[PDB]
């Protein structure tokens, strides 16, 4: 059925945030997002240069 | 405050007025109309089906835009609930813009214009409509039924047939309108809305000729035997024979027998102890079963006896022995108790059927349109505990006495012929 | 007035379409309403204004004309797109009407 | 307002195999039709 | 007719075709990048070539 | 009379606490029927590895006979005064219910304490039922929306309790023992975490007494007062994608998460869902429904069907939608529906919501038509609001919902946030999670 | 057949010998012609009373023998045209099979007209029972029949069928003269006999058509 | 080697005389053929 | 696909342009000038290359 089927551990390749699974993903949603949208930003400024 | 009684109006018209204030903060508005495929022939078969998804096309009051977008615009809801010889057209809305979904509704059923390219394009919405609905096996064999059972009126079936999908013409969904939906046929049917406001807008508006219209042939009786064979691991059957009908003193006689022998279980995953027929069928089978008592009350008549969800190879034993229950229960195989405790649960199943607004509506809106009255449910009480024990054996008898119909659908390799029972 | 309503026999004839045996509402560009009110025409009105665009189309092509005596009278020009195309102009203006509510 | 939709494959169209989870279906009344304007479509 | 006007513009299709909602193998490797290099090349060479053919 | 006094003439939910932490309450009308049951903060949330599955487990043999009263008296006894006994199981509340008369009520509350207390959990009973669940895990199986929001909560709390099905492994199920069923009847079915409510032609007093007799002896140590505070969950942006191109229509399911029972936001996002609605190819409407992922569903085809939903939990929720269309309208039905969304933080108009209020005023009244609706709203208003909330309080709060605030609450849990999704079936044409994650903004 | 054709032998998977039902199965298609068959149990093939429906039919009639003709010997034909205006079809349905057969009338009608068709071949068999059979009716459909046959086997299809079919149930081949003794000796009672046998025996009817106007089986 | 085809798909003769030959003389046989259209009696 | 006409995808562009295009039966020689333009602008890039080469 599919009630045997679960999702795989990931724990290998999140971040460290996210990393436990008792912990609030959103909380550091901001901190994860901002920092990977700053090195498109950064490299939008080199392009423009 | 309070909560006071409901009324009912007979206009010159020969339309029923049936309203109720319940201080509800939803109102619900019906317009019940004796119409259906009851009143089909052979020329026009379908345009009963066609007619209840023509709703929301243009009316000569409301574009077919403005009816969609102005109903939903406040919250309402319309639509069209219909039986083979019975149609009602629903309005849900907040206590505030009845007005304004009554016009909609008033606008759908008395001034339709069927418009010949609206109803060409609604034609292959019979085809979606029809092949969701026979998605459950069970409207399969109960169409098949009604054809086994009888020669005309309610031997048409309640959704269109194939052959004529899109051969509906605009014309005679008109005709069909013009014959059936007249005053003396139809009933405004509210809840949670003051009485004098539902008259004067009953006689502000309706204005589509008086008298009968059409008339439908009464149903004659058949007796005979449809069986589709698909393969399906379970089969359906249903075995019938002439009921009763609505108004009838024999009608709550077997009302009685259906609860004495079972229908449906009460309790969720369990054995039905009070019903005769579903433990009387699990001594002789052995695998998972459904079988239940069947009971239709029509107008001019009706259809009695039991419907087994069965295996394939199983079907034989399930219906033999849901057979035998019914002879067994004619032989006088029925205990007071059994009466007094099938009265109490049908007492019970008819009283928590009218807690939703749905119920409470259809419930007075069905008796307003046959008896322009309503009865007080103390003495629905009164006439349905004043059935004695031989009453019951007495309708056990006429269903092993009386010629029977079957329709079976399924893997019918093991399912006995009617001449077998 | 009966004098603007000269001007238009004076338009019909000066337009000469009818020379073609094409009614007025042959010569209608189809943008999105003409389109809509087409889909609406009956089976038998849709099928014959299909021929007389297709005669006038072969018409063109042969450089000719119908004779005098074929070509549509200003009197007996039917308007049967008409009815239907001011009924899909009316129904849309509503929707623009209510959409912008 | 209320009610759950529903849709099949049509040409040839398009939950019932237990004791129980297929129980409580075995018709008590005959078959009604419903229709809606903002409803699915519902049977009995 | 078409829900978006990237499937249907004549001119942005083609667009998307081939460089926006083009199907490609999930495992390709760079040796599948000289492709487009060759490409960008070919644009550099003739703007390049023109500022230099205009003196 | 008119709506705005019919909401504050309704009869208050009256509301009192036994000594052992349990709760009553009743809404009383002129019903000559009710509806009484018990709802239980319990579910598979609270279950784990081992014991996933057990509670609805326990709901197959709740009605199968307690120990006063075996199987065959149980039945005969509850059938013979046509009361209806149900009950279900979710991820965070279990619920049993009895429709019946309402004079036979104190009866039946004696019935309802003698199951959630008493059941007997006959060894021989066990078994049976452990090709009962097991077949109605293989039925379940062909529904593809059942599949797909499992598999949804699979992947957006995954690595969580959340992540689990109601119904459980077919290991667990195969192996639970009757231990272990009893344990978790022990372990959860605890007087202050149940609900005792009514509603019908019951008198509240009446009630609170029957209850007192019934409902029984004081817990002794603190442990067994005390509420649990259960772990927290982790959403995750993932997706699952079960392939299946012989399966007619495929199903996707997209979801953010949500703010939980206690937030005022959730009535925001309700009156947002209720912009966009809900379709399928019955809707008589056509394309002149007012939701514009309708009109556009109806104009190019785009799905069979398709609904929004906002399922809050206690710390947490899944707002999204989930649609069923052909193998090859998936991706423009997908384009739509999350440009919808963006419309939502961007572009909302208070002509909108001006009729999404309506609708959403409709509903939850709609939502209270019987005993047995009004029952569930009780049961569930003190389990998770702790309190009654009146349609009068409820519109009160929507009526202070305008375009301005919908965008707010949209953008602050839509945009630009990395959602869960669940896809079955024929799915090629809809790919990526990086094309689906870039939908999530911009309009 | 031997130095190249075996595989198993014997007599295999054998069948379920035929139980007799009289059903009646009417489909509505709104076609303007209403097609309509009605029959009871005939005679096997190599049954006794097998000859005697073969005279019955030709002697009630079946299917015109010239072209754009009506039919004079066929008193199925003629007693329902003495009862309908409009064009139609009416013949003499009979089957032979290993171990049962039907036999009948077969009407091709227009929808509202079908009634009136369907009774009057109904009548014809009734009359056709109550001893309307005149000695030179048999004999005049006795050599209507040995007829069809001789012409039936002059083609190679017709032939190699004829030869086939025989050597396949009773592995032999009658000759030609002796099938048509068989026949011949067919007395008038022997028809009058098999017109009872339909007039009595349970009937089962199949029709199609715009049935608005076709009569149901416990009508007749 | 012979005999018409004929063409149809899924998913008038209306005088007594040019449509007379039909009525079942037998019942119905089944012909089908590797090159020649399916017959039918 | 039966030709390679309609199947070569460069033979097909070739075809859907210039040898099964759909045109309006009626169009004149005002029609022309398309054809004209475009055969005028291969004539000068032809003649335009000669004349560069020197
Ligand atoms: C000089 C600075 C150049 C910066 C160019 C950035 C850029 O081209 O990005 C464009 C665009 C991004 O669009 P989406 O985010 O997918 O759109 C979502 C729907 N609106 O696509 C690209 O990134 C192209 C560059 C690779
Ligand atoms: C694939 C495209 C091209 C290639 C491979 C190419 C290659 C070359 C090479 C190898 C030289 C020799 C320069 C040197 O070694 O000193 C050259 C020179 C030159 N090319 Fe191109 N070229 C390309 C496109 C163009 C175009 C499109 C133009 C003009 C429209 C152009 C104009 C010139 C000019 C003016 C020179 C002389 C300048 C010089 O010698 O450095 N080239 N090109
Ligand atoms: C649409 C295409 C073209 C147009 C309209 C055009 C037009 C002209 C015109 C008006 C002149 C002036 C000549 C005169 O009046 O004396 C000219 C000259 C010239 N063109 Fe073009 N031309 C085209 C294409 C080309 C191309 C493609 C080339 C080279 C690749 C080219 C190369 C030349 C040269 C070398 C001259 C000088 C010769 C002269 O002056 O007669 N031309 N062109």
């Amino acid at each position: 059925v599919h009630n045997d089927v679960t999702v795989p551990d990931f724990s290998a390749y999140r971040r460290e945030d996210v990393m436990d699974a008792t912990t609030s993903s959103q909380t550091s949603s901001e901190d994860r997002k901002g920092f990977s949208y700053l090195v498109t930003a950064t490299a939008c400024v080199a392009t423009a240069y | 405050p309070g909560a006071e009684d409901l009324e009912i109006t007979k206009l010159p018209n020969g339309l029923i007025i049936a309203s109720l204030e319940n201080f509800s903060p939803a109102s619900r508005i019906g317009v019940f109309i004796k119409a259906g495929s009851r009143y089909e022939t052979t020329a026009n078969l379908g345009t009963a089906h066609l007619l209840r998804l023509a709703s929301p096309l243009t009316t000569k009051g409301a574009s077919s835009f403005r009816i969609t977008r102005g109903i939903e615009a406040v919250g309402g809801s319309l639509s069209v609930y219909s039986t083979r010889e019975k149609m009602t057209y629903c309005v849900e809305c907040l206590r505030d813009h009845v007005d304004t979904v009554m016009e909609y509704l008033l606008n759908v059923t008395t001034a339709p214009e069927f418009r010949p390219w609206e109803v060409t394009d609604l034609q292959p919405q019979l085809k979606v409509d029809k092949a969701v609905a026979f998605q459950s096996p069970q409207v399969g064999v109960l169409e098949n039924l009604h054809a086994a059972a009888y020669k005309t009126a309610l031997a048409n079936p309640l959704y269109c047939p194939d052959y004529r999908i899109g051969k509906i013409t605009s014309e005679q969904l008109h005709h069909f309108v013009q014959n059936n939906f007249t005053s003396a046929r139809m009933a405004l049917v509210g809840i949670g809305v003051k009485h004098s406001d539902l008259k004067q807008v009953a006689e502000q508006f309706l204005n589509i000729r008086s008298g009968a219209g059409t008339s439908s042939a009464k149903a004659t009786y058949w007796g005979g035997e449809i069986r589709e064979q698909n393969g399906h691991s379970l089969v359906h059957a249903a075995v019938v024979t002439e009921g009763a009908a609505v108004g009838s003193a024999e009608a709550n006689a077997f009302s009685v027998l259906q609860h004495v022998l079972g229908a449906g279980p009460l309790i969720k995953r369990g054995s039905s102890v009070t019903s005769k027929l579903y433990q009387g069928v699990a001594k002789a089978t052995t695998q998972p079963f459904d079988a239940s008592a069947f009971n239709v009350n029509y107008s001019d008549s009706g259809l009695f006896g039991f419907y087994t969800i069965s295996q394939a190879a199983h079907a034989g034993e399930v219906i033999r022995a849901a057979m035998n229950q019914l002879k067994a229960a004619a032989q006088g195989g029925v205990t007071e108790e059994d009466v007094t405790k099938a009265k109490n649960q049908l007492k019970a199943t008819y009283l928590m059927s009218v807690e939703t607004a749905q119920g409470l509506l259809n419930e007075i809106g069905s008796e307003a349109l046959l008896s322009g009255t309503h009865t007080a449910p103390s003495v629905v009480a009164q006439k349905i505990d004043s059935v004695t024990s031989a009453d019951v054996v007495n309708a056990a008898k006429k269903f092993v006495s009386g010629k029977k119909s079957m329709a079976a659908s399924g893997d019918l390799g093991s399912t006995p012929f009617l001449d077998e029972l | 007035g009966r004098l603007m309503d000269r001007i238009r026999k004076w338009y019909y004839n000066a337009a000469g379409f009818n020379k073609y045996g094409l009614m007025r509402d042959d010569t209608l560009y189809e943008d999105d309403d003409v389109k809509e009110a087409l889909k609406r025409l009956p089976e038998d009105l849709y099928n014959e204004r299909m021929f007389r665009i297709k005669r006038a189309l072969d018409l063109s092509l042969k450089h000719r004309i119908l004779p005098k005596e074929q070509w549509v009278k200003y009197e007996e020009d039917k308007p049967y797109l008409e009815p239907y195309l001011k009924e899909v102009i009316r129904e849309r203006l509503e929707r623009e009407a209510w959409n912008k509510k | 307002x209320x009610x759950x939709x529903x849709x099949x494959x049509x040409x040839x169209x398009x939950p019932l195999l237990c004791r129980e989870s297929m129980s409580g279906r075995s018709a008590r009344r005959d078959l009604v039709a419903g229709i809606s304007l903002n409803a699915p479509a519902s049977v009995r | 007719m078409a829900p978006n006007i990237r499937k249907s513009h004549p001119l942005l299709k083609m667009i998307n075709n081939s460089l926006i909602d083009l199907p490609a193998p999930s495992n390709i490797s760079a040796w599948w990048n000289f492709g487009s290099l060759l490409a960008v090349c070919l644009m550099t060479q003739i703007l390049t070539g023109l500022l230099l053919a205009m003196h | 009379a008119t709506y705005a006094q019919t909401l504050q003439n309704i009869p208050e939910t009256n509301v009192t606490t036994l000594d052992n932490g349990l709760r009553v309450a009743s809404e009383e009308s002129s019903q000559p029927t009710c509806t009484v049951g018990v709802w239980i903060g319990a579910g598979s949330r609270y279950e784990n590895e081992k014991n996933n599955g057990a509670g609805y487990f326990v709901e197959h043999l709740a009605f199968k006979g307690t120990k006063k009263r075996p199987c065959a008296a149980f039945e005969k006894e509850v059938e013979s005064m046509g009361a209806h006994f149900n009950g279900y199981t979710s991820r965070e509340q279990t619920a049993f219910y009895i429709k019946a008369l309402s004079k036979d009520m104190p009866k039946v509350v004696e019935l309802l304490a003698d199951v959630v207390q008493n059941c007997a959990l006959e060894e021989s009973q066990i078994e049976k039922e452990r090709g009962v669940i097991l077949q109605e895990l293989k039925e379940m199986d062909n529904d593809m929306t059942n599949v797909t929001f499992d598999y949804l909560h699979a992947t957006a709390f995954q690595g969580t309790a959340l992540a689990r099905t109601v119904e459980g492994t077919t290991e667990n199920i195969k192996h639970l023992t009757r231990a272990d069923l009893a344990s978790y009847i022990d372990t959860h079915f605890k007087a202050p975490r149940m609900v005792l409510a009514a509603a019908g032609g019951i008198s509240h007093k009446e009630l609170v007494d029957a209850a007192r007799q019934h409902f029984s002896g004081v817990s002794f140590t603190y442990k067994e007062d005390a509420v649990p505070i259960l772990p927290r969950c982790r959403f995750t942006g993932s997706e699952i994608r079960a392939r299946d191109d012989a399966l007619p229509v495929a199903h996707v399911a997209l979801a953010v998460e949500g703010p939980g029972w206690a937030d005022p936001d959730n009535v925001v996002l309700h009156v947002a869902n209720a912009i966009i609605g809900r379709y399928d190819r019955t809707f008589g409407g056509g394309k002149h429904l007012s939701s514009r992922l309708a009109a556009l569903a109806v104009e190019h085809k785009l799905c069979h069907s398709f609904q929004t939903f906002n399922t809050s939990y206690s710390d947490t929720g899944l707002f999204g939608f989930h649609f069923v269309a052909d193998p090859l309208s998936i991706d423009d039905m997908m384009f739509c529906a999350q440009g919808e969304w963006m419309r939502l933080c961007t572009s909302t108009t208070e002509s909108e919501v001006k009729r999404a209020k309506n609708h959403l005023r409709s509903a939850m009244v709609a939502q209270l038509d019987g005993t047995t609706p009004v029952c569930e709203t009780i049961g569930s208003h003190l389990l998770n609001y702790g309190r009654r909330i009146s349609l009068e309080e409820w519109d009160s709060r929507i009526s202070a919902v305008d375009a301005r605030m919908v965008r707010d609450v949209c953008s602050k849990y839509i945009y630009d946030k990395c959602p869960a999704l669940a896809a079955v079936g024929p799915i090629e044409q809809l790919l990526d999670y990086n094309r689906i994650r870039s939908g999530m903004y911009w309009i």
